[PDB]
């Protein structure tokens, strides 16, 4: 129940790429 | 007169030769290992394992960020230390050999080719143990720094060089000569020969001057570690954000391609000039 880092990490998680 | 000026004429350049001969050599080791050390690091430091961890639905879904923080740091902060390591480790045991080598050129032959094989073998420790050792203490020292650091901290590119700073401090007060060599201990008559090498590599390890070049290469290392950071702030970043951008800079920072960092270490006139300077101690009678 933390969306913003929810956010945060599904979009850092992309830049691995 | 010109008599005279001839003759140290002649002994520089015979050296000049030999050296850079023994430096295009080097580079080429240098090269070679870098492969392997880049692997050593990435299975030491598998961030990609847990990455895709996280590309899998997992719990603990914090405990594996967390992991990926150290790691990522670890493993571009390790990759500075051991490639400018790498690089001046072998220029002092090629000139050093290389110097043995060249004197043998004048009845009892000091370094046979079979003394050579055994005293250069020795670079297996920074490779090996000493890694290792690093890896564990450069660990430490980010666990440190960045443990108490949220993901969703937003980090400036100059608060970045101020954790790696921080981490540098750490790590360098805790010398690096430990890490290159395996310690000394309290026999065969060309293994006689080996152990006076080494000590003699050692001691090397130990002098003023290595240490003013090893801290010239890693000042450029990390610097560089920044410039190549720099492009992805275009402002402040989540260090969640950070992770994945730091955690890159193993692939460029161990390089064999031109114009990266290694071949910069490779062509720096100040690491030449350490260079010569101890093939002409280690050549002359």
């Amino acid at each position: 129940a933390d969306r913003e880092l929810e956010e945060l990490l599904e979009s850092a998680l992309d830049d691995f790429d | 007169g010109q008599e005279r000026e001839a003759a140290e004429y002649i002994a520089q350049a015979r050296r000049q030769y030999h050296f850079e001969s023994n430096q295009r050599t080097c580079n080429m080791t240098v090269l070679s290992m870098l492969p392997t050390l880049r692997e050593a690091l990435m299975q030491q430091l598998n961030s990609e394992s847990l990455t895709a961890l996280l590309k899998n639905r997992p719990s603990n879904k914090l405990e594996i960020w967390e992991d990926l923080k150290i790691i990522s740091f670890t493993r571009s902060t390790v990759a500075v230390y051991s490639t400018c390591m790498l690089v001046v480790l072998l220029r002092v045991q090629l000139n050093i050999i290389g110097g043995y080598i060249y004197l043998d050129n004048a009845t009892t032959i000091l370094a046979p080719p079979d003394v050579q094989q055994q005293y250069l073998s020795s670079i297996q420790h920074l490779l090996g143990d000493g890694l290792t050792e690093l890896i564990t203490v450069i660990k430490q020292a980010v666990q440190k720094v960045l443990g108490s650091v949220s993901l969703k901290h937003s980090l400036s590119l100059l608060d970045l060089e101020q954790k790696l700073k921080e981490i540098r401090n750490l790590v360098e007060q805790h010398l690096l000569s430990h890490y290159m060599m395996p310690d000394e201990e309290t026999l065969s008559p060309r293994d006689i020969t080996t152990i006076k090498l080494l000590n003699e590599t050692r001691d090397m390890l130990e002098s003023p001057d290595f240490s003013t070049v090893l801290n010239t290469c890693l000042n450029r290392g990390f610097s560089r570690l920044l410039d190549n950071m720099a492009e992805f702030f275009r402002v402040s970043l989540p260090l969640a954000k950070i992770i994945p951008i730091v955690n890159g800079q193993i692939h460029s920072v161990c390089s064999e391609t031109p114009s990266h960092f290694v071949q910069d270490l490779l062509t720096m006139e100040q690491v030449k000039d350490f260079a010569a300077n101890v093939y002409e101690a280690f050549s002359t009678p």
